[PDB]
RNA sequence: UACUAAAAACACAGGUCCGUGCGAAGUCGCAAGACGAUGUAUACGGACUGACGCCUGCCCGGUGCUGGAAGGUUAAGAGG
RNA sequence: ACUGCAGGGGAGACUGGAAUUCCUGGUGUAGCGGUGGAAUGCGCAGAUAUCAGGAGGAACACCGGUGGCGAAGGCGGGUCUCUGGGCAGUAACUGACGCUGAGGAGCGAAAGCGUGGGGAGCGAACAGGAUUAGAUACCCUGGUAGUCCACGCCGUAAACGGUGGGUACUAGGUGUGGGUUUCCUUCCUUGGGAUCCGUGCCGUAGCUAACGCAUUAAGUACCCCGCCUGGGGAGUACGGCC
């Protein structure tokens, strides 16, 4: 029962999931619908279809709560970034500027050991 | 720092002793010494209330100035560093420019002949005493007091220090030697620097006699008593105590701090 | 190397107007081969950029 | 270190004829000065092995020059020994 | 006796007109120690590339002290001790 | 172990764990007050082990201790 | 010796940003994480995600390279202090004072040991899940010492250029680094030419069983030290030193 005409959209697209949360410009989440939140489980949560449908769910929840336009911050080496962007665009929301906010450590924390599979 | 004895006797085999390299003037100041006598851990009723006390070497008390309130703006010169049998740190004798002598806890790096200031305008140097409002955050301080004018009470043992985390409105957050975060009023006074003699914890007393000199009497385990004496007593051979560990008066292990003490509102985070 | 060409040129970390060059739009120090400088002048430029970032005349991470 | 005038002072103190720099006497004097300075520095920074190696090299060079001057002129060797220091 | 150049960053809360008398004492300590001050040009209010101590603005001063290393170290320690100084950086003009 | 047991028993220096932020914890006392300590976590108290050397494996199901509060159950009071 | 030159050579002290984790509070609800697929695991007692603030340790993206330095091992966030070595130029000075070096001494990756501190992340051991006939592994979830600091110890690596140190000589071609030098000196070109010190590649003769080396030799000679006499047993036994 709020009204936030402008807000922010955060998409976290990783190799195992895709989280699409929509916040006000101060960063307070209004909706957070995810690939697991929509019907999906297992490794299918990282599929582009799952990411795009999660974007649809987030966009419709934002429309219900009263959001008309949001900027998009994306991060993670996921493949659902562009599909989520297109769904957010042509699902009744305007994206505006697209920015990448992926963290970049200046040689900080040591990564885990390489996979010997 | 620490001098190791040679294994000339079984009692000396592994022992060590301070070299006392920081000490000058091996005698105290006659006008700042008060008498002391032992108690053996007995209270006004004449009954043992603390066990394992007694014997011990004779001692005399040296008046330590734990307030440092009335000499603001008056400089002092460090005249001597002396041994003190009543604490683990060393003490420094101060000659004030007004003609008065005082004893303070010797901080780390306060060699003889230095100048010590006090008050809000004092510089941030080891030995300078200031109210917490004038000490910048992140400093290492010691001899802090709980109430304004109450006298230093925290971080007084050898090697102790307190980190001033920050001052919020009228309270200062302190990281205390145990690791507990606490808030005290910004008007409380503190001394800049760390307490000296930090290596005394590595001293290896070699024999029972040395602790008898230091005034510590033998301690008997509960599992070798009779059940009329201790809850752990009894058994045919040696046992582990027939129950969960308890005190000699039957109290189980666990927190003993009062659960609703008035000071709970001043403690930010309990120690690990 | 423009500094080798035009000799007697002061390279300073406070010279933010000159140091704006040799950095990308994201605050990335430009490559030596891209700038065309020699090794010594490239190292001096990098040191000046680092000092400027330390004294907050240039941003560490630009977004 | 051994700045210009610092070198010149020892050079005129231990030289042969008002301009000598490469004689065993002047070389040994300068090496002794460098060795003393390096050891005094090494009382601090006890883990400066890269400079302790240079100090050892200087010690070896001075020892070789001392041996040469001792073999070539016993009187000059004794004079330099009393003027600088041995054992 | 070496030539130094020190840049000091002050909090924006202080006004830009009384800045010189405040650091005159930090110059006079060097003066007594036996150093000479070349130029104390003040850049005034400027924007920082990022927030420092929750401040988006600061005051820039170039001190340019030519004094002994121990004296310069003492001056830097005093500047860091002072709570109105946000950043301090000392570099040698020569090698 | 005065008066049948002097020892492998107790203590011990060293070790670990637990408690204690300060008229602390603990103890004596109905309380005031006291010891702890004219000490302040490198300090004090409790428990076990017992110079030194090499080490100290698996189990948190039970019972304790520490922490949490979604749900069930539950006193006086309120209500009537 | 004097004048210049380049450098992650080294030690100490102070200090900066990114990122991870953790803590507190706000927004907020049913998933999060993980894989080839999953499950163990985390959340619903309010997690993942988002914002703001704080705490803490480790490592210093871009520069950054085929590059530089160092006897080797190794060496770059920044600033300051102290200090080592090398190269170039003049020939200013001494006058064979040189080379190698049995033993001996010092330095010496990582792992490990002792004492105190520290511990974000990773991570032997260990535990659970998964694969498989079995899985004491590869994969996943965790997680202790350790990795970090201070002072010591240990002296071992495919510690490799699988090539000991020094010197003299033996076509060239083409990159890079530090200098100097006249000329083409404005042909602006910071290019070409000459010399010194290196660092790569290709290539003449010569050598080699071949692969290959080839002015940075494994070519032509000299001086010094170290090492081998078939493969296992074995770099092990005994003795001795630490
Ligand atoms: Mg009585
Ligand atoms: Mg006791
Ligand atoms: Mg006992
Ligand atoms: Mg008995
Ligand atoms: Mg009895
Ligand atoms: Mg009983
Ligand atoms: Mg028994
Ligand atoms: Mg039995
Ligand atoms: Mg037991
Ligand atoms: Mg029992
Ligand atoms: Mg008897
Ligand atoms: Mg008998
Ligand atoms: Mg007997
Ligand atoms: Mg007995
Ligand atoms: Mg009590
Ligand atoms: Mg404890
Ligand atoms: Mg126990
Ligand atoms: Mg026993
Ligand atoms: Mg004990
Ligand atoms: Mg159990
Ligand atoms: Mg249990
Ligand atoms: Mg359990
Ligand atoms: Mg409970
Ligand atoms: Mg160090
Ligand atoms: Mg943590
Ligand atoms: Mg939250
Ligand atoms: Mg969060
Ligand atoms: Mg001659
Ligand atoms: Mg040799
Ligand atoms: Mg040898
Ligand atoms: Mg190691
Ligand atoms: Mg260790
Ligand atoms: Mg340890
Ligand atoms: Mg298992
Ligand atoms: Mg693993
Ligand atoms: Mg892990
Ligand atoms: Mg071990
Ligand atoms: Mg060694
Ligand atoms: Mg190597
Ligand atoms: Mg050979
Ligand atoms: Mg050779
Ligand atoms: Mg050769
Ligand atoms: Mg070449
Ligand atoms: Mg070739
Ligand atoms: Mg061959
Ligand atoms: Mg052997
Ligand atoms: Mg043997
Ligand atoms: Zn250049």
């Amino acid at each position: 029962k709020k009204n936030v005409p402008h807000g922010a959209a955060h998409i976290k697209s990783t190799f195992n999931n895709t989280i699409v949360t929509i916040t006000d410009p101060q960063g307070n989440v209004i909706a957070w619908a995810s690939s697991g939140h929509v019907g999906f489980k297992g490794s299918r949560k990282s599929t582009p279809f799952a990411a795009q449908l999660a974007a649809e769910n987030a966009a419709r929840k934002a429309q219900d709560h009263g959001v008309r336009k949001v900027d998009v911050f994306v991060k993670g080496p996921g493949s659902g970034r562009e599909t989520a962007i297109r769904s957010l665009q042509a699902a009744g929301l305007e994206v505006g500027a697209i920015s990448d906010v992926t963290p970049q450590p200046h040689n900080g924390v040591r990564p885990p050991k390489r996979r010997r599979v | 720092a620490i001098r190791k004895y040679k294994p000339t006797t079984p009692g000396r085999r592994g022992a060590s002793v301070s070299d006392f390299a920081e000490i000058t003037r091996s005698t105290p100041e006659k006008s700042l010494v008060r008498p002391l006598h032992g108690r053996g851990g007995r209270n006004a009723h004449g009954r043992i209330t603390t066990r394992h006390k007694g014997g011990g070497h004779k001692r005399a008390y040296r008046m330590i100035d734990f307030r440092r309130n009335d000499k603001d703006g008056v400089n002092a010169k460090v005249a001597h560093i002396e041994y003190d049998p009543n604490r683990t740190a060393r003490i420094a004798l101060l000659h004030y420019l007004d003609g008065e002598k005082r004893y303070i806890i010797a901080p780390n790096g306060l060699s003889q002949g230095d100048v010590v200031e006090s008050g809000a305008n004092a510089d941030i140097k080891p030995g300078n005493n200031l109210p917490l409002r004038n000490i910048p955050a992140g400093t290492l301080i010691h001899a802090v007091e709980l109430r304004p004018g109450g006298g230093a009470k925290l971080a007084r043992s050898a090697g102790s220090s307190i980190q001033l985390l920050g001052k919020e409105a009228s309270y200062a957050s302190l990281r205390m030697p145990s690791g507990e975060i606490r808030r005290v009023d910004v008007r409380c006074r503190a001394t800049v620097g760390e307490v000296g003699n930090a290596e005394q914890a590595n001293i290896n007393w070699g024999k029972a006699g040395r602790m008898r000199w230091k005034g510590k009497r033998p301690s008997v385990r509960g599992v070798v008593m009779n059940p009329v004496d201790h809850p752990h007593g009894g058994g045919e051979g040696k046992t582990s105590g027939g129950r969960h560990p308890v005190s000699p008066w039957g109290k189980p292990e666990g927190r003993t701090r009062n659960a609703n003490k008035s000071s709970n509102k001043f403690i930010v985070r309990r120690r690990r | 190397c423009v500094f080798c060409a035009k000799k007697d040129q002061a390279i300073d970390y406070k010279d933010t107007a000159l140091l704006r060059t040799y950095i990308s739009e994201r605050g990335k120090i430009r490559a030596r081969r891209v700038t065309g400088n020699c090794v010594q002048h490239q190292r001096d430029i990098a040191l000046a950029v680092k000092n400027a970032r330390e004294v907050a005349l240039l941003p560490f991470t630009s977004s | 270190a051994l700045t210009a005038e610092q070198k010149k002072e020892i050079l005129r103190s231990y030289g042969l004829h008002e301009t000598d720099t490469g004689s065993p006497e002047a070389q040994i004097a300068l090496l002794t000065k460098r060795i003393a300075d390096l050891t005094e520095h090494l009382k601090v920074h006890k883990h400066d092995h890269h400079s302790r190696r240079g100090l050892l090299l200087l010690v070896g060079r001075r020892r070789r020059l001392i041996k040469y001057i001792s073999q070539i002129d016993v009187e000059r060797y004794r004079s330099l020994i009393e003027r600088l220091g041995l054992r | 006796m070496r030539p130094y150049e020190i840049m000091v960053i002050l909090d924006p809360t202080l006004d830009e007109r009384t800045v010189a008398p405040s650091l005159e004492t930090f110059l006079n300590v060097v003066r007594k120690d036996g150093g000479k001050v070349e130029k104390v040009d003040i850049w005034g209010k400027r924007r920082l590339a990022y927030e420092i101590a929750k401040h988006a603005e600061g005051i820039y001063v170039v001190i340019d002290v030519k004094a002994a290393p121990a004296t310069v170290s003492e001056l830097d320690r005093q500047l860091s001790l002072n709570e109105s100084v946000l950043r301090t950086k000392v570099m040698r003009t020569d090698k």
